[PDB]
RNA sequence: GGAGAGGUA
């Protein structure tokens, strides 16, 4: 991170765009709750409108 | 010993030396350029890798985020070469970036992460380079040829004594960037040490010392040595070093310690200083005299009322000298000077200063760069601050860094990028050391100072110089807020970074069109070496001293291969086996000699170490031992060739041909003919038009097969094997069984380019010199292309040529040809042009290709077809029509003017959007047909491929013949088998199999979705045709044939087969030369070739005389032995013994037509060698024989030289020359006709062309030359009336472009009229 | 029409 080597959480989004967040803000992440967890979308991330 | 594809016909290879090292591949260069260029580079100092990590990590201005980089990828392409080369388009790879975003969080402090994201990024095409060096960019193969530039580091030099008035020599040195602001500094006539930025207004050195946070003590303590003054109480003790005395003038009693050592009158000897050092005196009692102008070094103040006695760089004087002595001062300190040795340049630089503390020298600085702009504090501090010592805005890489250490005599060959203080410290140390008379300055057009730019690295340049534009993007809207949203595709785009590639590969200084009229001038093309572009001189402001050949250029470049004209010496060209260095200079191979052996280890030498070592003449006689046979050999030492011992030398060349281009290397008996005459040879060769038949050269060098396979036009196979499926059009290769390799097993297929266009116009097509069934080794020919023949470059055809001076039809340089050379249709030329036909958009709407075209009848139309197109195949004339076209009230496309041909191909596109006729539908169903045949075709042969590969893997583990085919061959696993790792083979054939049933349905529909779609085109355009003619342009008076040796020659007449000189036995001479151009233009080379070409004939004839009658193989097998034998100690060494009874007989046909021989450059047959193997033809050994006259029919007396001369047809055609204008169109300026052939054009009547009607008596011509054949619109109507109404008479009224002088003077504030 | 490059004598 421009010199301080840390531990993220690479989460992959739509368009197999890349998200890696910290792990000490480990509360900003949630399990699925639509319950298609073998079937749930996969979300744009930054988003589509543009 | 031989391989199976050259024991077809083995070239006679003379010479004597042992080749130690094989020519290269030629075009290295620039393979190696952009191979590091695109290839992942982990240590990140070659390719975009170090552009990247240059450029990024991007901070933002507020901080708060920043972008990163991952890695690259370049993207597969959309095209290959031939499709992009068809429809107009870069071959280009889209690059593939992993950018990398940070978040920061704000409240925290400088270094936290609220977020990270990360994604593959597009931006950019980049061109690639394709298999052979070209660039294919729009449809039009370029090459980049490289540059020889000014390397970066520091340079001294001296204009040698031609300014000023006076003689005096003016030091200067330049610390010359890569990338940033040059830097100055020089010596006034008188004396003073000034400095320049960019060439702008000149400054003394001294504000630039004082900006870099100096003071004058610092500066006199840096620059000079110390002189001690101890005033005592007896008359000023002064201590000086003994050192300081030589050379120099006695003044006084020079008397110490008690001894009178010097007196007045002497000039201070040697045993004078001699006994100052061993009676170790280090203190002279003076008189106070010795400071009549002499300056102080520091600041003195006062003891006790604290004030400025002398300032720093003061001339003391007697009064300073009291007060100085008054204030309580005993040590005072002076700048040592000299008349030679330490001139006190600094000192007066100072006096011209006008700064005195730092600020004031900000300010001079900030004015000199930027005048206007009232200075500001922190503004020039910050210019002067990052105009050379920040890492973004300036750059000495590391071949800058590593000439300015060399130079310095320092140690390290790395440091920082960017200047330091130090450094400039020593420029100005080294220049004054200079000027004071040690040290040496450089030479400019030495190689050791000039650097191979290749297109790697000016393809990385501009890459960048795109990149520092969409990092400040980034930059600006990244420091624009609230980036929580936002990813790395709209940040960043693509349009600058394509901006700045595509505009260098596409319209450069250095982005030249390929000469591809043979496969020598684009082999030749690849390796130029051009001194020309950005960052170097220009073509009409170079001096004689660079045009010149410096001593350094032995074996890097070639010193005779070089274009005439403007620019000698401007464009070299590489050597054969020369290398760029890792920096980039041009270093040469060397063997390596020990003690008193030669040995076979080499070093690549550079140009700076060629210099300090010394090495041997390439032709040196050393035998069997690496002895030199003599005592005194030939060397060069320091740019001087002399004859030095025997036990001296450090190295040995490594061949003989090591100092020529490889465009030069091909001309036999090199080392016979001039220089001169030489370099128009070997320039004139790379014009040889592609013949209809190649004819391999009797007399080569040897380097042609190395020049036809390294050009990428002969088809060359892979990996070796048996060859299954010959064609005239796809060459179908099973591999071997040890070259096989385990997955994707396989067949390979070629497939072979057919009559199409190359680049000026001429045809490339290969044909397969191979027959079925035939083993093949790798690295072998199977097509031969252009102007080659199995494998070995072929330019021209070889025939019969006698020197003898006929009836005036060969006057000048003049070819007179026999009419057998055209019957046997070997000098005509197929010509392969492209007319295109627009469908644009105008005023009253689009125009039709339709066939209904106004006042045409079906003569113009009896050979289009219904959609106005002219079927494939048809034979044209000149004025007919190819495509019909109309205008909205006829702008049909027309043949041109003269020209013949067949039309062989005609290729439309559309614009997407645009119905399609039913001509274009029909091209585009047989395209979708033979797509579907030639993947199809792959699919089922790569299929019997794969089932041969089965059948052959069941040939033990279950082997039931029958069994193989009572099921057919797609089910052939279930049958038995024994299920171990032999299955596992099948089984992975097996998917294999499955893969390409996979690959077919899916590639046979990509390329029906590439040819259905309509392609792009220039907006407003709805239709392009391009149709495709081919002419044989045969030969007549007129056109422009050559030899090797540069006796170029208009042929002159086609003369009768009767009337041309004939032998007692009957054969008629094909050319009848000029004997007169040989004592002038000294080519000597051309008789001896020409004598030599007789005897391979002759040997030709004698084969061809033993196997016409039937004669066994037992005399072909010793004849061609003792042909093959004979040479005086040569290398080549055949054995006939070996040969399987087979080739030799495959072997005497092709030697049925002349034996081919060998001549290396250096290493030539001596004329002995000729006498002998033509004793052992039947032919006389003096060469010439007695023709007679086919005319008179008698004996010429004083017999003539004949004999078979290699000649080439250069692509100089007349029919493309010969032009003519009765009266066309004008110019719309200025009312004259326009210029050029392609517009109908008239010629220029110029300025001394007038001055010779002038020089006349002649008046009424020139009236009408200049006013009514030209430009008086009122008169040149009325005088083609007057012709045709047969009279002659001129009405001479007033030039129309003399009016547009009078209005573009009164357009001025100048009156200008005409009187009464 | 203008630049840029290469070529011929
Ligand atoms: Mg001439």
């Amino acid at each position: 991170a421009g010199g301080i080597t840390g531990e993220y959480l690479m989460l992959t989004y739509a368009n197999d765009a890349k998200l890696y967040v910290p792990v000490s803000s480990l509360h900003l992440i949630s399990r699925y709750a639509g319950g298609a967890e073998e079937n749930a979308p996969l979300h744009k991330l930054g988003g589509d409108a543009w | 010993v031989y391989s199976y594809t050259e024991k077809k016909r083995i070239r006679k290879d003379f010479g004597k030396r042992p080749q130690v090292l094989d020519v290269p591949y030629l075009l290295s260069i620039q393979l190696d350029s952009f191979q590091k260029f695109i290839e992942q580079d982990p240590e990140g100092q070659y390719g975009l890798e170090a552009a990247f990590r240059s450029v990024f990590p991007i901070q933002s201005y507020s901080g708060n985020s920043e972008l990163q980089y991952v890695s690259y990828r370049l993207g597969e392409p959309v095209f290959d070469v031939q499709e992009c080369q068809i429809r107009g388009v870069t071959y280009s790879a889209p690059l593939r970036v992993k950018l990398r975003l940070v978040i920061y969080e704000r409240e925290a402090p400088e270094g936290t992460v609220k977020d990270i994201k990360e994604q593959e990024v597009y931006m950019g095409e980049i061109p690639l380079m394709t298999d052979n060096g070209t660039f294919v960019i729009n449809g039009t193969e370029r090459v980049i040829v490289s540059q020889l530039h000014r390397s970066p580091g520091v340079f001294f030099d001296s204009d040698k004594g031609k300014t000023h008035s006076s003689g005096k020599v003016l030091y200067n040195a330049r610390i010359i960037p890569y990338r940033g602001s040059w830097l100055d500094f020089e010596f006034d006539p008188k004396d003073n040490l000034f400095v320049r930025i960019d060439r702008r207004r000149k400054l003394p050195a001294t504000i630039i010392l004082r900006a870099l946070n100096y003071t004058t003590e610092q500066i006199l303590d840096l620059f000079f040595e110390k002189v001690i003054f101890e005033i005592r109480d007896n008359k000023l003790q002064m201590e000086l070093v003994p050192e300081r005395l030589r050379g120099e003038t006695a003044s006084f009693d020079i008397e110490a310690n008690g001894k009178v050592y010097v007196e007045k009158g002497r000039r201070i000897t040697a045993r004078h200083i001699r006994q100052l050092e061993k009676d170790d005196v280090k203190l002279i009692e003076v008189p106070v005299e010795y400071i009549a102008g002499k300056v102080v070094a520091k600041d003195y103040i006062d003891e006790s009322t604290g004030e400025l006695i002398c300032a720093a760089n003061m001339e003391l004087s007697l009064d300073l000298l009291a007060k100085l002595s008054q204030s309580g001062h005993k040590r005072i300190e002076t700048l040592f000077t000299n008349d030679l040795d330490h001139g006190p340049y600094i000192s007066e630089t100072l006096r011209v200063d006008p700064t005195n503390d730092r600020l004031s020298a900000l300010v001079e600085i900030y004015r000199m760069m930027r005048p206007g702009e009232p200075p500001t504090r922190e503004a020039a501090e910050s210019l002067f601050e990052n105009l050379f010592f920040s890492e973004d805005r300036y750059d000495l890489s590391a071949v800058g860094r590593m000439k300015f250490n060399r130079s310095l005599l320092r140690e390290e060959i790395e440091g920082s990028g960017i200047l330091s203080k130090d450094d400039i410290i020593d420029v100005m140390k080294k220049l004054i050391d200079i000027r004071n008379g040690k040290g040496e300055v450089d030479d400019i057009d030495h190689l050791g100072n000039r650097r191979i730019r290749s297109v790697g690295e000016m393809a990385e340049n501009q890459f960048r110089v795109g990149l520092v534009r969409v990092e400040r993007a980034v930059k600006e809207r990244l420091s624009l807020g609230d980036l929580d949203t936002l990813m790395p595709q709209d940040m960043i785009n693509a349009k600058p970074i394509s901006a700045a590639v595509k505009e260098f590969f596409g319209s450069s200084q250095l982005s030249q069109f390929m000469d591809q009229n043979n496969p020598l001038s684009e082999i030749t093309h690849k390796r130029r070496i051009s001194a020309l572009g950005p960052g170097g001189l220009t073509r009409e402001r170079a001096g004689f001293e660079v045009r010149d050949v410096h001593p350094t250029h032995y074996g890097r470049v070639c010193p005779i291969e070089t274009p005439e004209g403007p620019n000698i010496g401007l464009i070299n060209s590489l050597s054969v086996y020369a290398q760029t260095n890792e920096y980039g200079f041009l270093e040469t191979p060397y063997r390596k000699v020990t003690d008193g052996v030669v040995t076979d280890e080499i070093h690549y030498l550079s140009a700076i170490e060629e210099g300090n070592y010394v090495i041997a003449q390439a032709n040196s006689n050393l035998d069997e031992e690496g002895h030199f046979v003599e005592d005194l050999v030939t060397c060069r030492s320091k740019g001087e060739s002399s004859l030095f011992s025997r036990d001296q030398v450090d190295y040995m060349d490594v061949s003989t041909q090591q100092v020529v281009s490889v465009g030069a290397s091909l001309i036999p008996f090199l080392e016979h003919d001039d220089a001169n005459r030489a370099l128009m040879g070997a320039n004139m060769q790379r014009q040889a038009v592609p013949t209809l038949r190649a004819d391999k050269p009797l007399v080569g060098t040897g380097m042609e097969r190395a020049v036809a396979v390294d050009s990428g036009v002969t088809a060359v196979a892979k990996r070796g094997g048996v060859v299954q499926y010959v064609d005239a059009s796809r060459i179908v290769i099973k591999v071997n069984e040890d070259e096989m390799y385990p997955g994707e097993a396989g067949i390979d297929i070629y497939n072979l380019t057919k009559y199409t266009r190359s680049n000026q116009n001429t045809c490339i097509n290969q044909m397969p010199c191979v027959s079925l069934g035939e083993p093949v080794e790798r690295g072998d020919v199977l097509a031969d292309g252009p102007s080659t023949d199995l494998g070995e470059l072929a330019l021209g055809q070889n025939m019969r040529v006698a020197f003898m001076p006929w009836n005036g039809y060969n006057f000048e340089d003049s070819i007179l040809v026999s009419e057998r050379v055209v019957q046997e249709d070997r000098f005509t030329t197929i010509h392969i042009q492209e007319l295109a036909c627009v469908s644009r958009d105008t005023k009253l709407g689009p125009e039709e290709i339709t066939a209904d075209i106004p006042n045409v009848g079906e003569a113009a139309l009896s050979k289009l077809d219904e959609s106005g197109i002219v079927y494939i195949g048809a034979e044209v004339t000149g004025g007919d029509i190819l495509v019909g076209k109309v205008t909205p009230k006829d702008s049909s496309l027309r043949v041109p003017n003269g020209v013949s041909g067949t039309v062989i191909d005609v290729q439309v596109f559309t614009r997407d959007g645009v119905e399609k006729d039913k001509r274009a539908l029909e091209i585009e169903e047989m395209q979708l047909k033979q797509a579907k045949k030639d993947l199809s075709e792959e699919l089922q042969i790569l299929e019997a491929g794969l089932f041969s590969r089965i059948r052959a893997v069941l040939v033990a583990g279950g082997v039931e013949a029958e069994k193989l085919d009572k099921l057919p061959r797609d089910r052939w696993l279930e049958l038995g088998l024994t299920d171990e790792e032999k299955q596992n083979q099948l089984e992975q054939l097996a998917e294999q199999y499955d893969e390409l049933k996979h690959e077919f349905e899916k590639k046979l529909e990509a390329k029906r979705r590439k040819i259905t779609q309509g392609d792009d085109l220039a907006p407003g355009v709805l239709k392009i045709v391009k149709v495709y003619l081919a002419v044989k342009r045969r030969i007549q008076p007129g056109d422009k044939m050559a030899g090797r040796h540069g006796n170029k020659g208009v042929i002159s007449k086609i003369n009768p087969i009767e009337d041309m000189p004939y032998d007692e036995n009957g054969t008629p001479v094909d050319i009848v030369l000029n004997p007169l151009g040989v004592p002038s233009r000294m080519n000597i080379g051309q008789i001896l070739e020409t004598h030599l070409g007789m005897a391979a004939k002759g040997i030709g004839d004698k084969i061809n005389a033993m196997l016409k009658q039937q004669q066994e193989v037992a005399k072909l097998r010793e004849f061609i032995q003792r042909a093959y034998d004979l040479g005086a100690d040569v290398r080549q060494k055949v054995d006939l013994s070996t040969f399987s009874d087979e080739e030799v007989m495959r072997l005497a046909e092709n030697l049925r037509k002349g034996m081919p021989i060998a001549t290396p450059v250096f290493d030539g047959a001596k004329e002995a060698e000729i006498k002998e193997l033509l004793k052992l033809g039947d032919l006389p050994t003096s060469g010439q024989i007695r023709l007679y006259d086919g005319r008179t029919g008698e004996q010429f007396e004083r017999p003539v030289t004949v004999g078979y001369m290699y000649m080439l047809k250069l692509n100089h055609l007349v029919d493309d020359k010969m032009h003519a204008r009765s009266t066309g169109s004008y110019s719309l300026v200025t009312q004259q006709p326009l210029g050029g052939k392609a517009q109908f054009g008239g010629q220029r009547f110029g300025e001394m062309e007038v001055w010779a009607l002038e020089a006349y008596g002649a008046a009424y011509t020139l009236q009408e030359m200049l006013t009514v054949k030209s430009d008086d619109v009122n008169g040149r109507t009325k005088m083609y009336k007057n012709i045709v109404d047969g009279n002659h008479q001129m009405e001479p009224g007033m030039p129309e472009s003399f009016n547009v002088l009078l209005k573009e003077i009164r357009s001025l504030g100048i009156n200008i009229e005409l009187e009464d």
